[PDB]
């Protein structure tokens, strides 16, 4: 019954994640420009698939993860997926102000945004986003921990003891790494706040983002995976 | 039945 | 900036006084239920809701130091999710139920008497019953409330200049911080509980958001609907969310 | 104009 995950230390935990973290996948090599709706959505949904494969292998090995029973993860998985991709996503493009790494070979910014209805709307969301990472210097370490405690929080309430006691675990890791790092005990629990109140705006880009996905299904021109439909269908949307 | 499912257990 | 100037113990007393009243519904106990009343008295509790809102975060320290334009800015993207929070604050000694107001309790059995309701009741009976595990104080309960206001539109707000305006909101932000820490301290808290909870409190407006925004929608298909009547103040909140 | 920008005036 006992998880191995309370167990371990914060340096554990840290190396735990980085070892989890899955790779940076590349879209087409065509370079055909501009895009259009139909060939842009094309691109991210299946570049969306594609990191949706590696973030569930990712998740099993989130320490405390597969503790949870089957149903359990199915339900956190389904409810953090899209928050998931786009901390990756923000994470990814935090180097390139103004622009969106989706892969090494398909950077875009705003602009390209606009080629699909409804998107460039999100596009400045997560530009936003990636522009207060950068300018908060948010470190890797940092950021496996965030996205750790996405997968665990965002589907909690809908069901947790474990899991509470996990995302504790997370948090002592946090404040560790911001020691460590040399911040002072009240510059410490200030960008612990900072961090998670990011999470909130993550989660609303989330929400606008599953509303896209849906009019997208609806509009039935970009051939959507069944994984990825799955997946929507969750959010009963 | 789900591909979650699969990928979970795979 | 007189915001920046305060001691933990004067941002307390700030928000504490700033609080609005609890209001009560026009419940009219005889009249039968239907979706359209139910939604008709939901509606209008928060059009007069709303009116202390706007006049409390005027109260609330920094708020005022925003130019008017970003003032709305922060009130359009976070008046659900202030809402919200309050209905669980007040709803928490009661467990099953939502206490809208003191003499309109409903639970979810009459949450379904409204298309889309009852699963953004259940999302609310949840963080009612996570706000009882956690014992929330009331104190906690104000800051976190003035958190939502100036963090929940922070990343949606033009010029070099305007940026500024964003930087004032994350000073008052970390004062918030440091007086969630400093009642955490008071009431006996190790520094490790102290982090714990102080994260386990700001993941739970993640969950707010989310609540804010399936209400959002639902909201949206109540007006296409069009069986209840919808204040011209909720009307332009709900079209700020486009 | 906003009923919003109007109260927080008035
Ligand atoms: C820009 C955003 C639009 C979401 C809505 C879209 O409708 C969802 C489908 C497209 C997902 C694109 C995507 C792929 C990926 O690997 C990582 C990501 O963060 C995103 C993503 O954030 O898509
Ligand atoms: C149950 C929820 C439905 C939101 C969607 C609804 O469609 C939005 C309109 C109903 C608002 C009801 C309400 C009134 C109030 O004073 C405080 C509140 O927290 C709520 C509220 O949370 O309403």
């Amino acid at each position: 019954k006992n998880s191995l995950a309370l167990s371990l230390t914060a340096d554990q935990m840290v190396s735990a994640l980085l070892d989890a973290e899955p790779p940076i996948l590349y879209s087409e090599y065509d370079p055909t420009r501009p895009f259009s709706e139909a060939s842009m959505m094309g691109l991210l949904t299946n570049l969306a698939d594609r990191e949706l494969v590696h973030m569930i292998n990712w998740a099993k090995r989130v320490p405390g993860f597969v503790d949870l029973t089957l149903h359990d993860q199915v339900h956190l998985l389904e409810c953090a997926w899209l928050e998931i991709l786009m901390i990756g996503l923000v994470w990814r493009s935090m180097e390139h102000p103004g622009k969106l790494l989706f892969a090494p070979n398909l950077l875009l910014d705003r602009n390209q945004g606009k080629c699909v209805e409804g998107m460039v709307e999100i596009f400045d969301m997560l530009l936003a986003t990636s522009s207060r990472f950068r300018m908060m210097n948010l470190q890797g370490e940092e950021f496996v921990c965030l996205k750790s405690i996405i997968l665990l929080n965002s589907g909690v309430y809908t069901f947790k003891d474990h899991i509470h006691r996990v995302l504790d675990k997370i948090t002592d890791t946090l404040i560790h790494l911001m020691a460590k790092a040399g911040l002072t005990l009240q510059q410490q629990h200030q960008r612990l706040a900072q961090l998670l109140l990011i999470l909130s705006h993550i989660r609303h880009m989330s929400n606008k983002g599953m509303e896209h996905l849906y009019s997208m299904k609806c509009k039935n021109v970009v051939p959507l995976s069944d994984l990825l439909l799955e997946m929507l269908d969750a959010h009963r949307l | 039945h789900k591909i979650l499912h699969r990928l979970l257990q795979e």
